[PDB]
């Protein structure tokens, strides 16, 4: 089963600065990585699919890059509403698996 | 419209049905098998095409008994289908060649 | 050759955008891709993106903030890169290169220095540097010229419109009160000057200015 | 010159056109897809040949929808083409076998 | 995306001595590695393609070897004109990527 590593666990940034969250897969999964945002007391929300594809409803501020094992979710100019836990999830191989999560802190 | 053309038409429709049913059933067979990659519908459909044409790309293949059973039907449908188009073209040329000797 | 012609410089106000040009010559194929590469001072090469002019499709580096939009004009064999909403992060040399669809950049343009700044364009002042009266000459002699109070970068200094290349140093500019200064040095056999002429030529792309200055002995 | 030979000739020309157009369009489909290997013209051309002959080497294959759409056309052109040469040889032998019974 | 590692960053050699620049890819890329020279204030210049192939115009002094992940650009008998930054670049997988560069110092 594919292990998703999200290091570091916490990421501090100043307002308006660019931030990158990392997701590493234990073996190559092409671009089958999806990213969710979960605010305090909220359910997860899909942000990016297949590593780089926009979802309608999501601020242009969010983007994704990577293929194989090394994946990155980026926010250009962070703001308060971005404060949440961010998870990655693979769909290359059964079963689907989640990353342990990274908290954004401003 | 001659049998061989009706048949080729039929085989094409029947092969597209087999590729869609096969997509759906491969995913249904393969989910629950740890390591399986044939587990989403779109690439299942690509898989079913590369199986029917016997391309053997090697980017996706089933690892369960029922996935492999599904795979066998898709391959057979693909080789029969494309064999039937060959037979249909043979008939056409044999005909055109009878006429061209006033038989 | 010159296969790829880029403008030497563009000054851009922070927030503003700019279109860089890249006019191709030599052989053109349907297969040809035009690439753009970003190099920040003292840093390495960063692949920005690609366009295929024959079809007009473009792909971009996902891993970086999308600043660019690539277009091409089939008729004028020119590829364009629209960089929009720039900041000082975007100050850099942007190269264009041609790839025959076989994976390697056969040929590069000379690159466009893009400076993001609020400061005014200023042409340089060029000054001779001839030795003093009391300086003793060896078999060689050293002459120079002082290019100061220009913005933005770069300038190109040549000696005797490019015919003098052996014995030439151009120092990196230093930046002081939103104006740059550098100097360039030339060494020629002491016999050959001033009987043979020695002229520094100073091009400042950003101001479309080129000036000559003859180096003559102090009177 | 008989239909079956004209047709085989035609199918060969048409397949070489498909292999070149396919080379060009695969690269055009696949560039911009992170991880894609089908992104230079020469190996695209090798890819198009191993696809048309359904060799399924597994050294190169498309990962995008439009690359896979291009791949399907190449495979179909390759299997039809080579099926049509088979039909053409069937016609030739059926003829040579009519004559050999004084029909 | 393929990472190209060029270690060390600086390479000191004496005049006329042989020198080897290393380029390591994060996954196998066969022989799809190309080498560029960039002198001070100059644009890059292709030296070697597909790991080992000569370009006309380039001194015989330059050569390339390697396949998979480990690639080497070599100069037999270095001289002053060789003073530059040397970059590697992969064309195996999209997108094309560059090595961080190695400076030659005599």
């Amino acid at each position: 089963d594919i292990l998703l590593t999200q290091s570091p666990a916490i990421l501090s940034v100043s307002p308006g600065e660019r931030v990158s969250f990392s997701c590493r897969a234990s073996q190559s999964i092409g671009t089958d990585i999806h990213w969710y945002q979960q605010r305090t007391n909220g359910s997860p929300r899909l942000l990016i699919k297949y590593a780089s594809e926009s979802i309608s409803g999501i601020p242009s501020r969010f983007s994704g890059s990577g293929s194989g094992t090394d994946f990155t979710l980026s926010i250009n100019s962070v703001e308060s509403e971005d404060i949440a836990n961010y998870y990655c999830q693979q769909s290359n191989r059964w079963p689907f698996t989640f990353g342990s999560g990274t908290k954004l802190e401003i | 419209s001659a049998l061989h053309w009706r048949a080729a038409g039929a085989a094409t429709v029947l092969l597209v049905i087999v590729l869609l049913a096969g997509s759906y059933l491969a995913v249904l067979a393969e989910r629950g098998a740890p390591g399986a990659q044939l587990i989403t519908y779109p690439r299942a459909l690509w898989w079913s095409v590369e199986t029917a044409t016997t391309v053997g790309y090697g980017d996706l293949y089933p690892v369960t008994l029922w996935g492999r059973c599904v795979a066998v039907v898709v391959m057979v449908a693909g080789i029969t289908s494309f064999g039937l188009v060959t037979a249909a073209l043979a008939t056409w040329f044999v005909g055109r060649e009878q006429e061209r000797r006033g038989h | 050759q010159v296969q790829l012609q880029q403008p030497g410089a563009e000054l851009v106000k922070p927030g503003a955008s700019v279109k860089l040009s890249c006019k191709a010559s030599g052989y053109t194929f349907t297969s040809d891709w035009i690439h753009w590469v970003k190099q920040r001072p003292g840093h390495g090469l960063e692949w920005i993106g690609e366009i295929i002019p024959s079809y007009g499709r473009a792909n971009y580096n996902e891993k970086i903030q999308k600043k660019a939009t690539l277009t091409a004009d089939k008729s004028s064999s020119t590829a364009f890169m629209q960089l929009s909403s720039l900041t000082s992060e975007d100050s850099a040399v942007y190269y264009c290169a041609r790839e025959r669809g076989d994976g390697y950049f056969a040929v590069w343009g000379a690159g466009t220095t893009v400076t993001v700044s609020s400061a005014k364009t200023t042409p340089p002042s060029v000054y001779p540097l001839a030795p003093g009266s009391a300086a003793q000459t060896n078999s060689m002699v050293t002459l120079g010229c002082l290019v100061k109070g220009y913005f933005p970068e770069p300038v190109t200094v040549t000696w005797n419109s490019g015919s003098l290349s052996s014995g030439v140093h151009t120092f990196p500019a230093v930046l002081q009160s939103d104006l740059y200064t550098l100097s360039s040095s030339v060494t020629v056999p002491s016999s050959s000057w001033p009987s043979e002429t020695v002229t520094c030529n100073v091009a400042h792309p950003a101001s479309s200015t080129k000036v000559d200055k003859k180096i003559v002995p102090r009177d």
